[PDB]
């Protein structure tokens, strides 16, 4: 039973209590009012301002506002600043403020009432736990990898904390080592380990190692509904788009691109052969950890929907070509880009992030033998001046075992089931 | 995450959130 009222606000309980029955209710209107007349009425009472601010929370929900929502943070924040403040409450409050602040956008913000939370209440391990994820939203891995050291020096069966310290290993290329908090953090069974993203990579880090029990854990991911099937594992998925590992240009409908690729291919070849020899600078190294070894790097004109300016400077045929086809151009859930692939390359088997995107391969440099790519279970080789389609977000292989150079374009469609809607709101990736 | 999920699904979170 949380115990949210100081001794003053134990003196006006019962006006506190018909006000929060008016939020209870869903009259915001009213129970603003009613809250702001406790706070004029008792400035400083802790439970009329978290009234306030919950109620402001809840407009900003309705207005659905971003200033309103800031006002409901400060106000969060205002429950702290009073005097006297019950810890229960304190914690609370400033909690939400931490999550309204994520839920906006405002990773940084967060971190610093999480950090504050810590500071107030250094024994709460669950407290502990939420300061590891706003360190991980900010893409600080080294400090949430203390936060999680810490958590588990103290309660070492912490479920939470072993499944993200096992993302971090994990994330780090300690495949082995991450294996175990992966594992024991899913099967503790605890609030936040059920989450697709720790079923994703305990399998993925099993495959690496060559330990069979990979599958294994993808049925289990998919049994608990985070896997749309145990071949296709993205976790950004919009569900209801049509499922396959191989595409044809007439089943994706994008007929007129592939069309313009194959006809124009030398040119955008040409272009990139360009780059590779007098700007090589431009194709930057693969740098998401999917190569076991090899050689591969990517030069990039279009990420998330917009164009890179200096990079369409050194491909501006191809570029302008492009510019034709917003299902492409427009894909924010997708690049365009040059892909070199050298001779002893392996890319680890590995899964996109979406099924909001078709992925097209268009040949341009393509040796006689030695380059192939797996999509699911079946394994098929480029030719120049031809493009392949596949979808991306199911596991997909590749290697490049010629004695010269493999270099592809690579082109993301939005799913062409994807509605106009969808792709003007769906966040970028 | 100040780092984007390209080719695979590494970041612990691959979008940015900013409002409803």
């Amino acid at each position: 039973k949380p115990k949210l009222l100081n001794k003053f606000d134990k003196t006006i309980k019962a006006e506190l209590d018909a006000a929060e029955k008016l939020r209870k209710r869903g009259k915001i209107e009213e129970a603003v009012n009613a809250f702001k007349e406790l706070v004029r009425k008792y400035p400083q009472s802790p439970r009329a301002r978290y009234g306030k601010a919950q109620c402001e929370d809840d407009l900003a929900e309705k207005r659905r506002s971003n200033e309103v929502l800031r006002g409901a943070i400060e106000t969060y924040q205002e429950v702290a600043s009073l005097p006297d403040v019950p810890a229960d409450l304190l914690k609370l409050s400033l909690k939400r403020r931490s999550d309204r602040q994520q839920f906006l956008g405002h990773m940084r913000g967060s971190l610093l009432t999480l950090q504050r939370l810590v500071q107030l209440f250094p024994n709460d391990t669950s407290l502990k736990n939420d300061l590891g994820v706003g360190y991980l939203l900010i893409g600080d891995n080294d400090n949430a990898k203390k936060v999680y050291e810490e958590v588990l020096s103290v309660t070492p069966n912490d479920g939470f904390a072993k499944v993200h310290y096992g993302f971090i290993l994990k994330a780090q290329n300690k495949i082995a080592e991450s294996i175990p908090y992966l594992k024991e953090g899913i099967e503790s069974g605890d609030p936040g380990t059920d989450d697709g993203r720790f079923y994703f990579h305990l399998g993925d880090a099993m495959q690496r190692v060559g330990n069979k029990e990979a599958y294994k854990w993808y049925e289990l991911g998919h049994k608990r509904g985070h896997f749309a099937s145990v071949w296709q594992r993205s976790l950004y998925n919009v569900n209801g788009l049509k499922a396959q590992p191989w595409w044809t240009p007439k089943e994706t409908g994008y007929t007129e691109l592939v069309k313009s690729l194959e006809r124009n291919w030398k040119l955008i070849r040409d272009e990139g052969l360009a780059v590779m020899d007098k700007a090589k600078g431009l194709f930057l190294p693969e740098d998401e950890n999917l190569r076991e070894k090899g050689d591969w790097s990517q030069f990039t004109l279009w990420q998330q929907g917009r164009r890179n300016e200096n990079a369409c400077k050194g491909a501006p045929k191809t570029c302008t070509l492009l510019e034709k086809f917003p299902e492409t151009t427009g894909c924010r859930r997708g690049q365009i880009k040059y892909s070199i692939m050298h001779p002893g390359t392996h890319v680890w088997p590995a899964t996109g992030p979406t099924n909001c995107r078709l992925r097209m391969h268009l040949g341009l440099v393509i040796p006689k033998e030695g380059c192939k790519i797996r999509c699911a279970n079946e394994t098929k080789t480029w030719e120049e001046g031809k493009v392949l389609i596949f979808d991306d977000s199911f596991e997909h292989e590749v290697w490049q075992d010629a004695s010269s150079f493999r270099l592809i374009f690579i082109v993301d469609v939005w799913h062409p089931e994807l509605t106009p809607q969808q792709r003007r709101s769906l966040p970028a990736i | 995450n100040q780092g984007k999920c390209k080719d695979g699904l590494g970041e612990y979170t691959c979008t940015s959130l900013e409002g409803f």
